[PDB]
Order: structure tokens, then C-alpha cells, then sequence
């Protein structure tokens, strides 16, 4: 789930079911 | 960033929070 390599779509998802209702933001180019 | 942190790299649930609102 969370321990791996994360890219993508798969990262976004991530970052939706951790971050909740709190949202998150994603910057792929940073 | 976060692709180079948990893409490139394995992630994790600590750096994972550090993107949330």
C-alpha cells in the first residue's frame, strides 16, 4: 500500500486515501 | 520531492503526511 514505490496514478491514490478530508496537494515537478 | 522520494525511491507513511493539507 504505502511501502513501495509509489508513481502516478498509484501516488495520487495514495495521497487520497492518507490524507483524507484533509486534502493534499501533488507536484510532480519539484 | 515526493516523486523522487516515494517513485524513484520506496515511500513512506511519514513523508506521505508531509503532502497533506
Amino acid at each position: 500500500f504505502v511501502n513501495q514505490h509509489l508513481c502516478g496514478s498509484h501516488l495520487v491514490e495514495a495521497l487520497y486515501l492518507v490524507c483524507g478530508e484533509r486534502g493534499f496537494f501533488y507536484t510532480p515537478k519539484a | 520531492g515526493i516523486v523522487e522520494q516515494c517513485c524513484t525511491s520506496i515511500c513512506s507513511l511519514y513523508q506521505l503526511e508531509n503532502y497533506c493539507n
